């Protein structure tokens, strides 16, 4: 990441760590390549989905409640700046070996500048959200699982609409406690991978899991452009449906507001979104190949020795 | 293109070369700030173009004092020479207790 | 090579005459240069050449 | 890429060369500091932005009586020029007695 | 971007910036390139419509 401006350079040297920090763990940044080049280069053009990961989880903790008071002698007040200066140099220093008394004072410090001592006495059971896999997630979509407007006129920024097929579970939905509705009235024998025959996979027809929570289900998601309001304006939406049961109705939550699909063609056409491979070319080559190599081993292979 | 801008960076080291640096900072400054936007690097470019002299206050009353001192020196020469026909004036009046 | 050099002399002469001070004045932000103009028969003191 | 970040590195190093290192002590420092990440060397980098001088006590109270030390050379000459003139002016005086 | 004139340095920064940037985000450059070259190699000449 480089800075645009002479003020940008702070914030391209924080996005550039945390950037290449969730590629190299959050993600298998070999494999990824290696399928990147591959769908390309075979399909004769790739297709990149972009989606973000959430399973925050509720927590139940002992919160401590500090008595604020204020400085009773000098002796201590040094140490309300210590902190401040330990924060400012080194965040992490900070976090690890400063008390929560004294990080509450210098809490109360930010907020009113005022230098008051903490003194525990008491604590309450609250209720707070423990963060958990909050990072973005990257995937190759198959070809024959994704559907973009035709009438886009070669572009993918102009496309109104596009369905992508995807696998997903019960957990999997239950991740979000909000997004989705009405999940109980959808039957989990029904939809499954058997009987969509119009969603290409590797899974095995015949697979299938017992536990109803870990059951493989096919889900449709409708990405584009909707008249959501009278006045004949567009906005961004996303629906998802399983069973013939609508599930998710909801604009755009990404700050982008277009599609977060990808299209990277090989050989580019005049005017198309999808590219032509390297065998488009070759086919009668190969054809013609193969011909010469089996009648030099009839030849061999048919006359006595 | 990669090549002209490239080229480019090395007409303006070879102006920088030719120019004698002591002909003018802001000349020199504005060569090197542009050199920096051709290599990409805005925070430097922009540092370049504002930069500053350091003002050094005791240069100045030391520079100040060199003025003031070679004034004095000039005084020192005149009272002294106030002295020298002082001296020659004096022995000529000592001469004519002596020629009387 | 002379054929341009034959166009560039005519322009230069037509520059002369056509266009007026203000508008050489923003195309160069220098100051304006006259020329007689009994003297555009001759160009003695231009010399045009391609680049 | 490996040959655009290694060809970085020595523009910096060109620009370093390039720009005198007594222009800016701050200039020096962030162009060092930018080489060392793309070394990759974190601690190193980050003591460069957050190096400071070294204070001299002693270098400070030597730097100021060498501004007073000028200052008496001054008021030397002024206190000598004031005995320059007492001596000619008295040898003025002691004239009268002699061309009485 | 390159000013003309000696006064000119100042808009050339300034347009230079802004137009490469509306090519970097608001439209596909590689893809533009591509159907740039291929459209002029194949049909003979280009046709491009700006609004």
């Amino acid at each position: 990441v480089t800075p645009v401006t002479w003020e940008d350079v702070q914030g391209a040297r924080q996005n550039e760590l945390v950037l290449n920090y969730q590629f190299r763990t959050k993600l298998n940044r070999v494999s990824f390549i290696d399928n990147y080049v591959r769908s390309v280069v075979d399909d004769g053009t790739g297709i990149v989905r972009v989606g973000w990961n959430r399973e925050i989880r509720k927590e139940k903790q002992e919160v401590p409640v500090f008595s604020l008071f204020p400085i009773q002698t000098q002796e201590q007040a040094d140490a309300l700046q210590q902190a401040l200066q330990l924060r400012t140099d080194n965040p992490r220093g900070y976090e690890e070996n400063v008390d929560e008394a004294i990080k509450e004072s210098v809490r109360f410090f930010d907020e009113t500048g005022q230098a008051t001592y903490a003194v525990q006495t008491g604590t309450t059971t609250t209720e707070v959200e423990v963060p958990l896999a909050n990072h973005p997630t990257v995937e190759m979509l198959n070809p024959e699982n994704i559907i973009i407007d035709p009438s886009c006129q070669g572009d993918i920024n102009k496309a109104m609409f596009a369905i992508v097929s995807f696998e997903t579970c019960k957990a999997d939905l239950l991740k979000e406690k909000d997004r989705y509705h009405n999940l109980n009235k959808i039957d989990w024998q029904s939809s499954a991978p058997v009987n969509e025959p119009d969603h290409a996979t590797t899974t095995p027809q015949e697979f299938q899991i017992s536990d109803p929570m870990r059951k493989r289900v096919v889900a449709y998601e409708y990405w584009g452009f909707w008249d959501i309001e009278g006045n004949g304006v567009l906005e961004p939406i996303v629906a998802t449906w399983i069973g013939s049961t609508l599930i998710r109705l909801e604009k755009n939550p990404y700050p982008d507001g277009k599609l977060p699909f990808v299209l990277i063609p090989y050989m580019p056409v005049k005017r198309d979104m999808y590219g032509e491979p390297d065998a488009e070319l070759l086919g009668d080559n190969q054809a013609v190949l193969g011909a010469v190599m089996r009648g030099m081993i009839d030849l061999l292979g048919r006359s006595a020795n | 293109t990669a090549e002209v801008d490239n080229q480019k960076s090395q007409d303006l080291g070879f102006m920088l070369q030719t120019i004698g640096p002591n002909v003018d900072q802001q000349i020199t400054l504005n060569i090197l700030a542009e050199i920096a936007d051709l290599k990409r690097m805005p925070k430097l470019a922009h540092d370049l173009r504002t930069w500053q002299p350091q003002p050094d206050p005791v240069q100045e009353q030391l520079k100040q004092l060199a003025v003031e001192k070679a004034q004095l020196e000039n005084e020192e020469l005149r009272s002294k020479i106030r002295l020298n026909d002082a001296q020659a004036q004096k022995a000529m009046a000592e001469r004519d207790n002596k020629n009387l | 090579a002379k054929g341009m050099s034959e166009i560039g002399n005519k322009i230069i002469a037509m520059n002369a005459v056509f266009l007026a001070e203000h508008e050489v004045v923003r195309i160069t932000n220098e100051e304006f240069v006259t020329i007689k103009r009994e003297d555009l028969k001759g160009n003695f003191d231009l010399e045009v050449d391609i680049s």
